[PDB]
RNA sequence: GGCUAGUCUCUGCAUGGAACGACCGGACCCGAAGUCCAGUGGACAGGGUUUCGAGUGCUUGCAAGGUCCUUGGGACCCGAAAGGUGG
RNA sequence: GUGAAUGGGUGCGGACAGGCAUGCUUCUUUGCCACGACAGGAGGCUGUGUAACAGCAGUUCUCCCCGUCUUCUGAGCAUGUU
RNA sequence: UUGAACAAUGGAUCCUACGUGGACCAUGACUGGUAAGCAGUGCUGGUGAUGCGGGGUGCUCCGAGAGCAGACUUACAGAUCCCGAGUGCUGGCUCAUACUCAGAUCCCACAAAGGAUGUUGCUUACUAGUGCGCAGCUCCGAAAAUGGAUGGUGCCCAAGUCAGUGUGUCUCCCUUACAGUCUGCCAUCGAUGU
RNA sequence: AUUGCUCAGGCAGAACAGAAAUCUCCCAGGGAGGAGAAGGCCAAAGGUGCUGCUGAUGCUGCGACUCUCAGUACGAGUCCGAAACGUGCAAUCGUGGCCUAACGAUCCUUUGGUCAAGUGUGCGAAUUCUGGAUAUCGAAGCCAGAGGUGUCAGAAAAAUUACCACAGGGAUAACUGGCUUGUGGCUGCCAAGCGUUCAAAGCGACGUCGCUUUUUGAUCCUUCGAUGUCGGCUCUUCCUAGCUUCCCACCCGCAGCCGAGUGG
RNA sequence: GCGUACGGCCAUACUACCGGGAAUACACCUGAACCCGUUCGAUUUCAGAAGUUAAGCCUGGUCAGGCCCAGUUAGUACUGAGGUGGGCGACCACUUGGGAACACUGGGUGCUGUACGCUU
């Protein structure tokens, strides 16, 4: 016997959990792509196919907006491996090329009104091989209904929402969970 | 039950016999939504004018 | 030790030195502290306000927060499995500048002088390590040692 | 019936399982609690500070301050260097 | 345990906002109104069968009650009722004695 | 040694040498200011020798 | 000093001696394996070259060189080397349990661990 | 984008921490100066705080299925001495 | 009155270290004007390379001195430079 | 001199389903108790959850940790036979008439004060002899109930006991664990090229 | 809080007056005092006299923390900001007790505040009772205290069962057995004495080393889905710590007798 | 070679006893109309300068008491790790590291900063 260290587990994801094929055939275009390019945008992409779906969260208009707002991105393509919803509240958007797994009908029409393009990823792929000039995005993970949950709202610091299964009272101030540990009058208000 | 729920165990506010919440019935939305619910056309034809 | 008052077992702990009775001096109160420097928390037991709990005794903190009569500090505690940052809000006649980092800033300050000015040689501070081959011509002759004889008087004297 | 309560006998096993860490160490520590007067002298400072363009210009304008003296001795004595050197020669 | 009749204390009332007179009183209980919300459930939850049904205090440990006080501003009438620890007698100061 | 004589007076020393530290604290940056000019000085000095090799 | 006050603190687990340049070459060219790439691979010019090029190291001579005398490298070069497996030795142990000066087989074999080494390889 | 096997600038997603001269609602303090009108004198407004929120800062949603679970249910299966209603 | 062994806290640097210049503040200070006005002299000086210091390069140079004008408080946070 | 050493497939950010919440053992670190296979603690490791070699047998001692096989080598510990490995080699010491046969590897399976002109050594005072002593073994002290237990046999210049020796070298220093080394296969976790 | 002073105790001295009244001088590191238990702390003082005061809740739905700790609360305490104050020439110090103990959740009640009124020498400045309003009617609400849970993270609470029952438990007693043997029982060593003289013929004090399980303890290891719980009778066997018989053993304070002790 | 004011470290500086002290001082010192305070101008406050180093302060001495330092105690005590070491235990020795304390011996008996002076 031998007193080991720890045998090596690779951490990162390297199998789309996605039952859909044509993510399949997704991954395995990158797959290809990582090998005999190897960029670290094809890599990028790459573990971004590989991610579950909570982890390629849906994206506005109004984030690539934000993304391509400065003047260096003028040919730039963003990229998004994600869903891709239009945010009602933008207006005026510029002429931008952007590449997603998915376009709301909303979010394609306002891109297209634009005079924008909506990329698949094989057509970035045999855009821009490489990578180049693309902005890669995510979109968020916390602002989640279950991430605000995340840890007790019992714990002094911890801002945590409280679980309320369907219970959603009618008069704020007869809230459930809202006298015994969150005003001090009732002798004791969990810290901030 | 302090861990996970604090405000249990406890009574607070004014309790409101026969609440009504059809005259409490409020949707808001914001300036930020107006101008979407604008068809365009009068947007267009609006912008500088005095209409 | 069924009492855990924030002052048990503090007889030896929290007793002054012989002939070190008194209230601290003026050396004491002309200390100077910035946020970031190290500091040891000495309970000093002839004040008592101001006074760290008797868990931060020999520890090192760093400043966090400077007040008009005392000084915050942020002294690392293993709870069980973690360390959590404590920080505690203790009088100056309670801590001390720590050297903790003398020997440190002294080597730093001297190799920056070094390369700033063209003389020392910049310290890099190896172990003590062995030795190599002398010749020793050495004068001195060898005294045999050796084991001695056992006598019962000489190991036990009276 | 009557049991045997206390122990402190695995625990250090238990603690050490998984190293004994800070959690946030390189975190910054929250201005809560840090004095009032230096809080609100942070916060003024910061509003009253100005932009990099107009700092840029004045280091410049420092730096340009005292120049026509700075230029002038200069030259001066890159003026009286050859000399200098000639003599360093005949050594 | 002796308290004096006045004592020049902080008034956080709108006329004074300083320091005033304050005149000392000990804090008697009031009567318990019948018609206060919690007595009238009570009394609904009273009438009936099925006997008592909030439970009673029988144990008794405490042998002192904390003392409250009620300082009156000499100015502004306001109360400010304060609290004192547990002591077995008490009486405002005559301060001759 | 150990003692809390010897250890209070090594910590009386220290203060006392940083109090010195801070009373010679300009004439310090004087000349620390002087030593980074020389630091320019050689710094440009081998970026002059690099330039001429090259 | 660093070293040896944990030799001392950890000896009743181990023997350490002063090798003899041939136990070292011996110990080299039969029992060396690098740790290189996570993996544990059999000592090859080429592979010496890839991982300590950087040192003017590219063969195993400089190897064997640098671990008899230190050398600037030593560190590297063990670091590089993988902890020689030995077989149980020949002849065997006097008793595990004492030290070396008690007739036991612990602690410094200043030079008789040139006799264990050969016993082991 | 320059540049170079030294290596500089611009972009800055996600996440974590800090902040806010920010803002929404509540609570304080000094005030209520100032502007205004669908005018019973009413509506906001200013400056300060060791302030709180399950707050906002480019809405992270809905539905279905599946896995491991929770609580009420006989509740993984069997198991009391008992209590009750009617004969 | 001393005081071990074994122990405990902290520190041991970037190629983020260290130094330098400047800014802001309602905080601190007597410490502002001033992000101002004025200013001479001496000099084989400075750096890379060396125990032979030769040689080679000249960058708002070195020193009196980070000068004088009553002479310029710190702290915290930033802007640049190396 | 990138300014201590060594190590390091790692650091950060989270979520989440369970079992457990009777413990016990060992050690001048101890406390209560006369003590206890007693009760309560401390550090660490074990048992529980753990098989394997040895201790005859034994959950905890000593070695070592366990995929299936082949070869070699060893750990602890062993070699009269049972039982693999020398009735080894080299100096001693001890002879015990019992029902505890003298004695016979940790834990552990007991022994004390006291005594001996048995015997082996050594110190020491006295002028070869006489005194004190001190160590090794041996004897007495040494009594329980089914017949019995260095494990059995038995052993006596031992097969008891104290040392030394077996050296890459040895007329005889050899034995072997599921441990070490090499190899093949199985499975796992990875790396690389695909 | 300012400020002055120095304590316990002691030498010496002064009418009554003495050991001990009061006064004076010298000595006194604290041997005093600081409410109390103990510990720590403290001398032009976290002591004490005098005096002045009320900072004994630092305006709030007001902060960061520390002990406890799950890094929860209560509690206790440290540190700040700034209103208004005490004291002081001032720096400062002061929001209880020199420090470590001195205490308390929901719901309910109660009081104060909010509100409402009043002032407002002109303006405001606002909780609710729901079809719209009024009413120092009443009630509710929010905020701060208080009334208590000492089993002190907080049910409202008497016995008995030998007439008994159930679920379990060898986590746990009563019987055997196991460990230990304090106690009990049995032997050792030493030798102060007794023994006519004589320490041992026979004892053996003061001391002290052991053995057994054989009394009672101590424990709680096995057994509570049961090992039939005392004594006696019957019947067998074993131990020796030997009562008789045997060696007519050895020894005596053994002449014989009767005996004492020791050995097999 | 010193004085005074303010100090830092707080006995190598203290305690006792015996001596000496140039100058500047410091100090004792003289009085009570006022400021002020007392049972008492003792303290204290005010106002002074006739006298004195007598004391305070400084300084020299002491195998003084104390304090400090070095040696030494002493590789002694103790101790981390280890053993199928010894021992019935009590405990001891060994291997590998760490390593005092009292006592004893002897020596010593403040250093110094800022400012203003004396000594010139
Ligand atoms: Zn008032």
């Amino acid at each position: 016997g031998i007193d080991k260290p720890k045998q090596y587990k690779n951490k990162d994801k390297r199998h789309p959990t996605a039952t859909n094929p044509y993510i399949r055939v997704l991954v395995k275009i990158y797959r290809f792509l990582a090998r005999r390019v190897a960029t670290p945008f094809n890599k990028a992409v790459l573990k971004r196919l590989m991610k579950s779906r909570m982890w390629r969260p849906r994206i506005s208009t109004s984030r690539i907006k934000l993304a391509m707002r400065k003047p260096d991105k003028k040919d730039h393509i963003c990229v998004c491996v994600s869903h891709v919803i239009h945010d009602d509240r933008v207006l005026g958007l510029k002429p931008l090329k952007v590449c997603a797994l998915k376009f709301s009908k909303g979010a394609r029409a306002a891109i297209e009104s634009a005079g924008g393009q909506c990329l698949t990823f094989d057509q970035l792929a045999m855009i821009t091989p490489k990578g180049s000039k693309c902005v890669l995005i995510r979109g968020k993970v916390t602002r989640r209904k279950q991430y605000k949950s995340f840890g007790a709202p019992g714990v002094p610091g911890s801002h945590a929402v409280p679980k309320l299964g369907n219970r959603k009272s009618a008069l704020r101030g007869r809230r459930h969970e809202n006298a015994r540990g969150r005003r001090k009058s009732r002798a004791f208000k969990v810290k901030a | 039950m302090d861990k996970y729920h604090p405000g249990y165990f406890g009574k607070v506010g004014i309790r409101r016999f026969h609440y009504r919440l059809n005259p409490r019935f409020c949707p808001t939305t914001s300036i930020s939504r107006l101008l979407r619910l604008v068809p365009k056309e009068q947007l267009e034809a609006c912008k500088g004018k005095e209409e | 030790p069924h009492s855990w008052g924030k002052k048990a077992r503090t007889r030896d702990l929290f007793s002054k030195g012989f002939r070190c009775h008194g209230r601290p001096s003026l050396s004491t109160y002309l200390a100077v502290f910035k946020i970031g420097d190290y500091v040891d928390v000495v309970t000093d037991p002839s004040v008592q306000k101001g006074q760290p709990s008797k868990v931060f005794q020999g520890k090192t903190g760093t400043v966090w927060n400077v007040t008009p009569r005392a000084v915050g500090v942020l002294v690392n505690k293993r709870v069980r499995g973690r360390i959590v940052r404590k920080k505690i809000s203790v009088r100056t006649e309670h801590v001390r500048k720590s050297r903790c980092q003398q020997d440190f800033k002294e080597r730093v300050r001297h190799n920056e002088l070094v390369k700033r000015t063209g003389v020392g040689k910049k310290i890099k501070r190896q172990p003590v390590g062995p030795r190599e081959g002398q010749l020793l011509k050495l004068r001195k002759k060898p005294i045999p040692l050796g084991a001695k004889k056992f006598v019962f008087s000489e190991v036990y004297n009276f | 019936a009557k049991s045997k309560n206390h122990t402190n006998h695995n625990q250090n096993y238990k603690d050490h399982r998984h190293p004994i860490r800070l959690k946030g160490r390189r975190n910054q520590i929250s201005s809560k609690g840090l004095e009032q007067k230096l809080k609100k002298n942070r916060k003024k400072s910061r509003k009253g500070f100005l932009t990099p363009d107009v700092q840029k210009e004045i280091r410049e304008k420092r730096s340009k301050k005292g120049e026509a003296r700075r230029l002038k001795s200069y030259e001066k004595f890159k003026a009286k260097l050859p000399i200098w050197k000639a003599k360093h020669k005949a050594a | 345990v002796q308290y004096p009749k006045t004592r020049k204390t902080f008034c956080k009332g709108e006329p004074c906002k300083k320091h005033q007179t304050h005149k000392v009183v000990q804090y008697k209980v009031g009567k318990a109104s019948v018609v206060a919300q919690g007595k009238r459930r009570y009394d609904m939850k009273q009438k009936g069968f099925g006997g008592q049904t909030k439970p009673v205090f029988h144990k008794k440990a405490k042998t002192t009650k904390k003392i409250t006080l009620k300082l009156q501003c000499t100015s502004c009438k306001l109360i400010k009722q304060i609290k004192i620890k547990r002591c077995k007698h008490f009486e405002l100061a005559d301060r001759k004695g | 040694n150990n003692c809390f004589r010897r250890v209070y007076h090594s910590n009386w020393e220290y203060l006392l040498s940083l109090e010195k530290e801070a009373d010679a604290e300009p004439k310090q940056k004087a000349l620390r200011y002087k030593q980074e000019k020389k630091q320019q000085f050689r710094e440009k000095g081998l970026k002059l020798a690099a330039a001429k090799t090259a | 000093a660093a070293t040896v006050n944990m030799l001392r603190v950890v000896s009743p687990w181990i023997t350490w001696g002063y090798p003899s340049h041939q136990v070292v070459r011996n110990l080299m060219y039969k029992r060396a394996f690098a740790h290189f790439a996570h993996k544990r691979l059999p000592i090859t010019n080429q592979l010496i070259e890839k991982a300590l090029g950087k040192y003017k190291i590219i063969c195993m001579e400089d190897l064997i060189y640098q671990l008899y005398t230190c050398g600037p490298r030593f560190r590297e070069v063990s670091k590089f080397l993988w902890p020689f497996k030995l077989s149980a030795p020949r002849g065997g142990l006097k008793s595990k349990k004492k030290h070396f000066i008690e007739g036991g087989d612990s602690g410094n074999r200043e030079i008789y661990i040139n006799q264990l080494i050969r016993k082991m390889i």
